[PDB]
């Protein structure tokens, strides 16, 4: 009756020892990780700013090629009153490519399992 | 050759089930004092065979008036359930990686009870159909306490996801953790498939058993793997595969000894059960669970 | 006598075996002799897409070791 | 405002006619409240989604258990009715009048 | 004391589930307000790093604050470490 | 593209509005109901909306029309307006609503006390006499 | 009518979840915050009918980037204008916008 | 794409079984040849929504132990069980549990 | 049922009106009404019969389209601008759903046709709580939106509500129609000065709510729900009957009755807006009103009917239940009109 | 109302470190230690012009500065750093832990090196 208890009692409180000092490893091993992101973060931006505005200028340029006969376009003109940047949309930047890759840009992460 | 990898997990459970049928037999028979089937088959390996011919070759009763879209629905939805809940499970690589797996499992669960309520409606006949009510209502009661459990468990894992619970027990069993709460979650699950103690319930009705014993071999893999975590070496998972598959062979036969040892509850006295038993110990040991990673500083990472 | 029990017991057991050990051995296959890379959290993707795209053959897998640096 | 979003409205809009109808069956009014909610939660959603507005991610949720609480006391009420009349007709709640 | 006493004992028999599921949940409403360890997980949590750290622009006015993380000025895990 | 998954979608959950909105043989309604219950836990999860998805399918299906079942049968353009950046590591869905219990205090406690309400108007109304 | 309980006891109980732009979890920034902000900022105490006369250029803007409509009516003009011209055939899209370019990093 | 061709796969694998299964025997000839409404299944089963309404706020309770607040999270969370435990008291001393 | 249970419904339904009242997200608003019609329905359903039950579920309909009518009003306005704070609604759309869903709740016409049947389906005491705190939320929600509703839908609304009321209240018999007809024409008379004065709304509110306190108290004191059953209170309460009478007439408008009040006040505002005809229709249509307060006023003390032997009885006992406030109501609904700069007091 | 001013592609054209994941997860400690100051020159411009045409050339100087230190691993201790990363590059996750030998072999040789 008392044995019982106290086996039951035992065990679990040698499993939250065990589970305390795990998840306190688990929690120092993550830290790691996000130091190693923290430190790899400015690169990757350099690189999304650079590529966002390769792919921004080749589409104003095919859009100055294609925008020619049209009378009352402006090519390269906003939308916003603003002059501030604006993050641009996804189908700014694949609005003239290729299906596959908007769909990839679009749905890859959603879809991948 | 993602097609490759869906046969190579749908095809071995429905094989795996048609054996089961025989292991539960035998093992039945020898607990019994006597032999299982041990004639068709060299140690009885060819009954499974012989049974699914059998019922795949005898005449179908329809009942010639019942509703038909629903009389074939029904298997087609269970049997679709019973082949989906094994997607997410990992072993140790999972077919399908899902962020939420276990709110996935939990979902299709919540759909298995359809099945019950439209086979019990299409029979046109009022005993039937207040054997599915019975059926319904202790379904969606214990899968209550299921959903409970599961989350107070979880909340030592980190996340939804599968795969950490790996993470979660390479050291220690959950078991050891909450044992408590893995008794009532294996009632549950005893419960949840309307298995013995708690089971008060041609092509179609083979179509059911199939799902039925599906559904008995993931729910006991669902608990190896939540309960007792298996060692994973990411250069050799051959033998978490072999463990974690003994882990799910044990439960399963657990099943077959309790079938084996009890009589069954009452409709009145398992809802008694559960409502006045499980359910406020449910909430209490939710309660310590919320609390102890906090007062332990033992939270999990993820976040 | 219960040993008996034992050969449907294995033949269930093989059947247990095969899905598990297959998936491992296509995700080597697929993915160049490792580990399929899992992708939560839209980080993890991020880095899949810029090794895919520096891989020059349009799978992430293929890695791009020290040797690329010039 | 995209296509999605005027189908969603327009499956609200059907939802919202079909409960104005009453054939019959009660059960099916309330039905088509359901759908109705069904629909509010999937644009809430796909809005509060789309906008990146992290906090009111909670509102869906809530708005679903609270209309999951209605649908309950709507049951009840016409498991009452029935208790009165054997069936759930629309056209057996005539007492009352203008 | 001594009806409270009679009660107890009278309730642990023929009512030990709901016995036990008080007691349980009365403790996971207590315990936490006298443990030590709960600040120590508002710490834990407080030194997880969702985000990358802005620098701050130096204005010379600004001692506390390091120029690099090898720097001895700055906020430290060692608490974490030897936890 | 795959000619516009999410506006099929969105089709065949307008079609499946106007299946059940005809209110025919509230078990075919209902069954159309969970139809497009389905389709719009599909639409988001496609959008993004894993744990709100889940919610729906789980919650709505799998508790409150199976209720609706039981109950009955006891009786007689895009792709466009996406985003260009990533979360972090994490998904913001999942602490906006994790959010709530340290910014919605306020929304609990009022749910709560509507809930257990709900309850007790269950009950009363339910008692008969 | 309206009891402003919040304003005199200081309670917020709900306006953490009025704006985009108020502290979300994590720092997690909303898609037009930038545009909000600014709404916000010009329309601060200047009361309803001179918020809604003088501050339209922030709200036109806040509109655009929560709708993205005339980003839209523009994309589709283009898309409209290479169709006419590809059909007519005396446009030819380059390699960068057929999957034939070089991919960076 | 993966999750939608595998429900695809296992339904198509199902469907196909059994319109085998049901037809397999149609090939060779053969001979060929109410109100009670009980009211404690109804509450059983609103019984079930009602606390199911419950569940779903505790969902994201895994997540909501990361927050730096962690005395207003365990308060909340306490606070939505011990109502919970209220509304499971209440309806077993007003007999609505029993049959 | 159990008092307990009665005073936290009571007090879950004050509280989701306060929720609505004190709240600026929308979120908030939908859950203060949620909450007002959870614990409203077993109030409706206090005493069971069939009646009550069916009173209950059209109640419930109503009220429940017009929830998801608002929540949708909701989602729109916060797709074409991410606001939750209730104020100026900035989509057309929008607040049209929110207009329809507001009319819906208070009982306006043309969605008057739940109020006279859910009034004469429930007992006095919940035909009392129906019509007197019901209407608190969504007027007060229609008060901090009154900058965005089309003038031309609320006014029509108005002088529909008005029509119907008066025209509806000369067919009946029965006292508990009698009051939701009468209720519809005083919600008609409050929704037409929402677009140019608040206060005004406020102010016939507060004298319509005192009246119909009064009235329902005086009905529930001589327990009648019929024309017949109160003309027999003569013969047991003269008093009672004297000062329904006075209550009667106030509620019709006369002078120097407190119901006079709030109409000419309306009417004034409504003048210093250049509209001289919508106020001459109404007062003209209030006048239908009158006629069935006079008709009732004849029936019950100004003329002495029939009794029967029975009554006798009656004669040698007392209430022994008494409501303490209805003296004052009685006096506050009609003898306030020298009071009346006190509406600068912003009520 | 204006006309968006973009960089022309000349502006965008840089020498870019083409290494895959693993690599940079593998050197990722050392990276942050070593090519600091830069790299906070860079963000600190970012999250302060908010436009990505205003930062430029602080991007141009990170990627030099990454170059210049996947330079230097190259010259001293080429083959403890391939050892280190394949271990890396096997895991899905990517864990750290998994590889810690091959970690601790490329600490002491930087050390001794750099
Ligand atoms: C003061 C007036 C008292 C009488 C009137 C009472 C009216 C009804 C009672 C309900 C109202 C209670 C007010 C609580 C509002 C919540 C907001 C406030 O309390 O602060 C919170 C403090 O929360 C605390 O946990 C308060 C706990 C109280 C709730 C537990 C019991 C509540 C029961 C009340 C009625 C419920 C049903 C009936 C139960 C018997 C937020 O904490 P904090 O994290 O710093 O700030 C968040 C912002 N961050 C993220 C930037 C940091
Ligand atoms: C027909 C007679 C009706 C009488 C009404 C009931 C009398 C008993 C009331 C008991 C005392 C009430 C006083 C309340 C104490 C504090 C008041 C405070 O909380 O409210 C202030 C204001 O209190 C009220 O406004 C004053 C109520 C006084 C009502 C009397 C005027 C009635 C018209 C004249 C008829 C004659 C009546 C006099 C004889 C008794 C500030 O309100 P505010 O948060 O800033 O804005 C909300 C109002 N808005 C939206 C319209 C702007
Ligand atoms: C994967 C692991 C599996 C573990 C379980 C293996 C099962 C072994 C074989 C036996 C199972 C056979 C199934 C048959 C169904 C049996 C169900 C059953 O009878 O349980 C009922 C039983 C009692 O009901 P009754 O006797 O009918 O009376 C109640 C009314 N007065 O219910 C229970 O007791 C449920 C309790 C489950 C275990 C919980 C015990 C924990 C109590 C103390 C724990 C303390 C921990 C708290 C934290 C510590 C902090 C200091
Ligand atoms: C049947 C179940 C349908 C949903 C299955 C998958 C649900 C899920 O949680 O995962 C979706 C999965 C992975 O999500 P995460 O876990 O967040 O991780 C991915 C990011 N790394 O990705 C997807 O969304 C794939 C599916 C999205 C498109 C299709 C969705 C399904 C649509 C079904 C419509 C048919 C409904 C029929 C009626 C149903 C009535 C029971
Ligand atoms: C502060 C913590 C609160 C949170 C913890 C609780 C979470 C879940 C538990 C509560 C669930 C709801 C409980 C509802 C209570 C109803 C009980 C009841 O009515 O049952 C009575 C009988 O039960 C009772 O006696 C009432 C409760 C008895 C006391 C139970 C424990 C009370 C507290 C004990 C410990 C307190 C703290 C620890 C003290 C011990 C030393 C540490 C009748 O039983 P029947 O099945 O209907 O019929 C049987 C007769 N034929």
């Amino acid at each position: 009756g008392y044995s019982m208890f106290a086996v039951g009692i035992g065990t679990l409180l040698f499993g939250y020892w065990s589970m305390m000092k795990w998840n306190r490893e688990r929690r120092r091993l993550q830290i790691e990780d996000f130091e190693a992101r923290i430190a790899l973060m400015p690169l990757f931006q350099a690189e999304k700013d650079r590529r966002v505005l390769q792919m921004l200028r080749e589409n104003l340029e095919e859009e100055a090629i294609i925008m020619k006969d049209v009378p009352d376009w402006k090519v390269g003109e906003s939308v916003f009153h603003t002059t501030r940047w604006v993050t641009p949309m996804m189908g700014e930047l694949y609005g003239l490519r290729t299906n596959e890759e908007i769909l990839s840009a679009t749905y890859g992460f959603i879809w991948y399992t | 050759m993602f097609m490759i990898n869906i046969l190579s997990l749908i095809i071995p459970i429905l094989l795996a089930v048609a054996f089961l049928t025989l292991v539960e037999r035998k093992v039945l028979g020898y607990m019994q004092l006597r032999k299982g089937p041990n004639v068709v088959g060299p140690y009885g390996l060819l009954q499974p065979i012989a049974d699914a011919l059998k019922l795949f070759t005898k005449e179908p009763l329809r009942p010639a008036t019942s509703s038909i879209s629903m009389f074939i629905i029904a298997p087609i939805l269970a049997l679709s359930l019973a082949l989906t809940m094994w997607v997410p499970l990992p072993m140790p690589y999972p077919l399908i990686n899902m962020n939420l797996g276990v709110l996935f499992m939990l979902a299709m669960s919540s759909l298995a009870v359809y099945s019950i309520l439209w086979s019990g409606w299409a029979s046109n006949s009022k005993y039937a159909l207040i054997g599915a009510l019975r059926a319904v209502a202790q379904t969606i009661s214990y899968e209550v306490t299921l959903a409970i459990i599961l989350l107070s468990v979880l909340l030592m894992n980190g996340s939804y996801t599968l795969s950490t619970l790996i993470t979660t027990q390479e050291h220690i069993w959950m078991i050891f953790t909450s044992w408590p709460l893995a008794m009532m979650w294996f009632i549950s699950t005893l419960a949840e498939t309307n298995r013995a103690p708690f089971d008060l319930t041609a092509g179609p009705f083979a179509m059911f058993f199939m799902a039925e014993y599906a559904n008995i071999i993931m729910m006991n893999a669902f608990t190896a793997i939540l309960f007792l975590g298996a060692s994973h070496d990411p250069h050799t998972p051959e033998l978490y595969t072999i463990n974690f598959v003994l882990k799910t062979l044990a439960l399963t036969i657990t099943f077959l000894w309790i079938r084996a040892s009890y009589p069954r509850f009452r409709y009145d006295q398992l809802m008694h059960l559960l409502w006045k038993s499980f359910l406020p110990l449910t909430l209490a040991l939710c309660m310590w669970h919320i609390s102890l990673p906090i007062m332990t500083a033992s939270i999990p990472p993820q976040s | 006598m219960w040993f008996e029990i034992l050969p449907g017991i294995a033949v269930m057991a093989a059947c247990l075996f095969i899905p598990g050990m297959a998936t491992a051995h296509i995700h080597k296959f697929t993915n160049g002799g490792k580990e399929k890379r899992v992708a939560h959290f839209s980080y993890q993707w991020n880095l899949m897409e810029r090794d895919r795209r520096i891989s020059g053959v349009n799978r992430y897998h293929v890695t791009k070791g020290l040797e690329n640096i010039d | 405002m995209p296509l999605v979003y005027m189908n969603i409205i327009m499956a609200f809009a059907i939802a919202l006619a079909g409960l104005l109808m009453y054939r019959s069956h009660l059960m099916s009014s309330l039905l088509c409240l359901e759908g109705m909610m069904l629909s509010l939660f999937i644009m809430s959603t796909l809005i509060i989604l789309n906008t990146h507005f992290t906090l009111a991610n909670m509102m869906p949720i809530i708005l679903l258990v609270f209309a999951a609480c209605e649908a309950a006391l709507g049951l009840s009420l016409l498991v009452m009715v029935s208790n009165t009349y054997g069936t759930d007709y629309v056209q057996n709640l005539n007492l009352l009048q203008c | 004391a001594g009806r409270i006493a009679s009660f107890l004992k009278n309730a642990w028999a023929k009512e030990p589930v709901l016995v036990a599921s008080f007691a349980i949940g009365g403790l996971a409403i207590i315990l936490p307000s006298l443990s030590p360890y709960t600040n120590y997980a508002i710490r834990i949590n407080r030194a997880t790093p969702y985000n990358y750290p802005v620098p701050l622009r130096d204005d010379g006015n600004m001692p506390d604050v390091p120029s690099h993380p090898q720097d001895p000025q700055g906020p430290s895990l060692e608490w974490l470490k030897n936890l | 593209m795959t000619m516009y998954i999410a506006f099929i979608l969105s089709t065949i959950f307008v079609i499946g509005f106007v299946g059940f909105s005809s209110k025919p043989s509230p078990i075919y309604g209902g069954l159309g109901l969970i139809v497009s219950g389905g389709v719009g836990c599909g639409i988001v999860l496609n959008f993004g909306g894993s744990f709100l998805g889940l919610m729906v399918f789980l919650i709505y299906l799998g508790g409150m029309l199976v209720v609706f079942g039981y109950t009955t049968a006891m009786a007689t353009g895009d792709w466009v307006i996406y985003d260009t950046g990533d979360s972090g590591f994490f998904s913001e869905e999942a602490m906006g609503i994790a959010a709530l219990y340290s910014y919605g205090t306020w929304l609990v406690i009022v749910t709560g006390w509507s809930l257990l309400i709900g309850v007790v108007v269950i009950m009363e109304i339910t008692r008969g006499n | 009518p309206f009891f402003d309980v919040q304003k005199r006891l200081g309670l917020d109980l709900d306006r953490w979840m009025t704006i985009q732009s108020a502290e979300q979890p994590h720092k997690i920034p909303g898609r037009c915050h930038a545009f909000e902000k600014e709404w916000i900022e010009c329309a601060h105490g200047i009361g309803g009918i001179r918020a809604e006369k003088e501050c339209k250029i922030e709200f036109d803007d806040f509109v655009e980037c929560l709708l993205r409509q005339k980003t839209m009516k523009r994309l589709s003009a283009i898309k409209r204008q290479r169709d006419k011209l590809i059909k007519e055939g005396k446009y030819t899209p380059p390699p960068h916008h057929l999957g034939k370019e070089d991919p960076r990093p | 794409m993966n999750i939608m061709l595998t429900l695809l796969t296992n339904v198509t694998l199902a469907s196909l079984l059994v319109l085998i299964a049901f037809w397999l025997p149609q090939l060779n000839a053969y001979s060929e040849k109410r109100l009670p409404f009980s009211m404690k299944f109804f509450l059983v089963a609103i019984t079930f929504l009602l606390f199911d309404l419950e569940i779903a706020l505790l969902l994201p309770l895994p997540w909501a132990s990361q927050t730096n607040n962690l005395k207003t999270m365990l308060t909340m969370a306490l606070f939505l069980l011990i109502l919970l435990a209220a509304s499971l008291a209440y309806e077993w001393t007003q007999k609505g549990l029993e049959w | 049922m159990n008092p307990i249970i009665y005073t936290t419904l009571i007090m879950t339904v004050m509280s989701g009106t306060m929720l609505v009242m004190i709240s600026s997200h929308w979120l908030l608003i939908w859950i203060g009404f949620e909450m007002n019609l959870l614990a409203m329905i077993p109030v409706l359903m206090k005493n069971f019969n069939p009646r009550a039950t069916e009173a209950a579920t059209k109640y419930f309909l109503t009220q429940a389209t017009a929830s998801m009518m608002l929540m949708m009003a909701i989602i729109i306005n916060l797709l074409y601008s991410g606001q939750w704070t209730i104020t100026k609604m900035f989509n057309p759309v929008a607040m049209t759903m929110m207009t329809m869903a507001l009319a819906m709740k208070l009982g306006l016409s043309p969605f008057h046709f739940w109020v006279p049947e859910v009034t004469q389906g429930i007992s006095l005491q919940a035909g009392l709580l129906l019509l007197t705190w019901q209407k608190l939320a969504p007027l007060s929600v229609l008060c901090q939106i009154s900058q965005s509703i089309n003038p031309n839908l609320m006014l029509t609304m108005a002088m529909l509500s008005i029509l119907i009321g008066g025209w509806g209240g000369l067919n009946q018999t029965q006292l508990r129609k009698i009051m939701a007809y009468s209720s519809i024409a005083h919600m008609g008379w409050m929704t037409a000065v929402l677009p140019y004065n608040t206060t005004m709304t406020i102010l016939n509110l507060l004298i319509y709510i005192t009246m119909t306190l009064a009235m329902f108290m005086l009905l529930i004191h001589s327990s009648a729900t019929t024309t017949l059953s109160l003309s027999h209170t003569w013969n047991k309460m003269p008093v009672i009957t004297s000062l329904m009478m006075v209550t009667l007439l106030s509620m019709g408008g006369l002078p120097p009755l407190s119901g006079f009040m709030p109409k000419w006040m309306i009417i004034q505002e409504m003048t210093k807006n250049e509209s001289i005809i919508m106020p001459t229709l109404m007062a003209m249509t209030a006048l239908l009103n009158l006629y069935f307060y006079m008709r009732l006023a004849y029936s019950s003390s100004l003329t002495m009917f029939p009794s029967t032997n029975n009554m006798k009885m009656k004669w040698q006992f007392e209430h022994t239940k008494q409501m303490k406030l209805l003296p004052t109501m009685i006096v506050l609904s009609t003898l306030v009109l020298p009071m009346t700069p006190a509406l600068s007091s912003l009520n | 109302p204006g006309i968006v001013e973009l960089p022309t592609l000349e502006d965008l054209k840089v020498q870019e470190v083409k290494v895959s994941s693993s690599v940079l997860k593998a050197a990722a400690h050392h990276y942050g230690a070593q090519c600091d100051k830069p790299n906070k020159e860079f963000m600190l411009c970012r999250w302060e012009e908010k436009d990505p045409r205003r930062c430029l050339e602080e991007g141009k100087l990170v990627n030099q500065c990454a170059l210049d230190f996947f330079r230097q691993i190259k010259r001293h201790c080429a083959e403890p750093f391939t050892e280190y990363w394949t271990c890396i590059d096997y895991s899905g996750l990517q864990l750290f832990r998994h590889c810690r030998k091959q970690q601790a072999k490329f600490d002491e040789c930087v050390l001794d090196k750099l």
